[PDB]
RNA sequence: UUUUGGCAUAGUUGC
């Protein structure tokens, strides 16, 4: 009537992704962790844009929407930030937001690429990830783009720009020993990269007592967070959600 | 009000009484200048 | 894999890229409702304003 | 119009790869080789660069105002 | 009602304005109805 | 201090 004793084995760790394996766990917990990776890890992304002057071929909403998807290095600064609506400031402050300013005037006879390099933050710890660089817009001669922006804490459930992951590969039972999926012709199906079957075999023998365990993860970071940090913040956030629900339930019972 | 000529980009002032025409090209298409009221977008 | 439970789906889904087109008929141009509005001048019945 | 910042499906950054992609095509890469050189494995990401049309270049021919 | 005597038009009814409304335009340009035009023709001919 | 509006021809399009 109690918790499992889950175990971790990291099979690969780079700056782009972490690949690991969780054993001795329910499928629901593993899927919830996989889901929290996408929807509930808070990062910093541009969410307030004031355009002082735009002469580009792209209208203002296009530029703002593109700026929102710029990923920002939010490794440690995100934890000490607060959500803006929770912050008591007069709408903005260094404790709930990070200011950006962009001012690019193409006064030359060559197409000026306005990239992420031109985004200038008021905080050195929160820069564009590429700072090759993400192209915001291209400008002709005599075209100015001048705006300020603010980037705030949020998570991917609200909007996909706060999604830190760039694809979360998730798997379990690579040889289909549980027959949670039924191949009409198992011969035709290529082996998973985690399969332990020899090539003369196409499918592990059926396991009547099996249960899903040994879930294989490959979490790729878009760049806002290191993948280690993505997984750790995900587990911390899910634990925080469960503890808050525990507090509310204790209040409701009392 | 300031209008921008549609052929030679010259910002020129025009009253609400005179016919519109570029004062250094003679062109007959003018565009209003962008508003100076603050415009704010969420980046969503 | 089922997005909610994370379980494998029993059947194997046909999936791949395909060219799709967003037709001009958005809902926001087709939604309307009438209640006590501008009737006709001759027929005293509701009219398309 | 212009290259999207993110792949629509997986959300991988693909906006900083258009210029490099074109550069690799000027290096006489096959388009598969160029996409591999840029580290785009999932065909969701490969679809982005492989099917993008950079119409903004055509739009910068017209005069500014 | 409906004596045959009354089938021949001796006096013609004039509909009210609610049947032939004069729609106002572009300020005070009163556009008349086709019925009003036919009645204008009929009253001119009957005056003659 | 609380407004109101062209119509009736043709075309195109949706189920
Ligand atoms: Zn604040
Ligand atoms: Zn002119
Ligand atoms: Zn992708």
């Amino acid at each position: 009537p109690y918790a499992n004793q889950p175990t971790v084995r990291i099979t690969e760790l780079t700056d782009e992704n972490v690949k690991f394996i969780i054993e001795n766990t329910d499928l629901a917990v593993a899927n919830s962790i996989r889901r929290v990776f996408i929807a509930e890890v808070p990062i910093i992304a541009i969410d307030w844009v004031q355009i002082d002057a735009n002469s580009s071929v792209l209208h203002d909403e296009f530029i703002a929407h593109r700026l929102g998807l710029i990923p920002l290095t939010s490794d440690d600064i995100v934890d000490k930030l607060q959500y803006s609506r929770d912050c008591t400031c007069e709408e903005f402050c260094p404790e709930c937001s990070v200011e950006f300013t962009l001012d690019v005037r193409c006064n030359e006879d060559q197409t000026r690429h306005v990239t992420s390099r031109d985004l200038i933050s008021n905080s050195p710890r929160v820069i564009p990830v590429t700072s090759d660089d993400i192209l915001i817009v291209k400008l002709r001669k005599g075209q100015e783009l001048r705006l300020r922006a603010y980037a705030k804490k949020g998570f991917g459930k609200e909007h996909a720009k706060w999604n830190p992951t760039a694809g979360v590969a998730f798997e379990y039972d690579p040889d289909n020993a549980l027959r949670h999926t039924v191949y009409p012709k198992p011969e035709e199906w290529p082996k998973s990269e985690y399969s332990e079957l020899d090539e003369d075999e196409s499918q592990a023998p059926y396991d009547p007592n099996g249960k899903p365990e040994r879930f294989y993860y490959n979490v790729e970071s878009c760049g806002s967070l290191r993948p280690e940090t993505i997984v750790l913040s995900a587990l911390s956030g899910l634990k925080k959600k469960l503890s808050d629900l525990q507090t509310q339930l204790s209040h409701e019972i009392q | 009000m300031i209008y921008i000529c549609g052929e030679c980009h010259t910002e020129n002032e025009i009253k609400s009484r005179d016919p519109i025409r570029c004062r250094e090209c003679g062109y007959r298409i003018m565009y209003k200048k962008r508003t100076k009221r603050l415009v704010v977008f969420d980046a969503r | 894999y089922n997005g909610f439970t994370g379980r494998k789906i029993t059947s194997q889904i046909f999936i791949g890229p395909t060219y799709y087109q967003r037709l001009k008929h958005m809902v926001d141009d087709k939604i309307h409702s009438r209640a006590r509005g501008p009737i006709q001048i001759l027929n005293r019945q509701p009219m398309e304003g | 119009m212009i290259i999207p910042v993110r792949c629509f499906t997986c959300g991988k950054i693909v906006g900083n790869k258009w210029e490099a992609y074109l550069g690799l095509l000027q290096a006489e890469y096959t388009e598969g080789d160029a996409l591999d050189a840029l580290g785009l494995k999932r065909y969701c990401c490969r679809r982005m660069l492989l099917a993008h049309v950079d119409l903004i270049e055509k739009l910068l021919n017209y005069a500014p105002l | 009602y409906a004596r045959p005597e009354w089938m021949i038009v001796t006096v013609l009814p004039v509909p009210p304005l609610s049947v032939r409304p004069a729609v106002v335009m572009q300020g005070s340009a009163r556009n008349q109805d086709d019925l009003t035009h036919k009645l204008a023709d009929i009253v001119k001919i009957n005056n003659q």
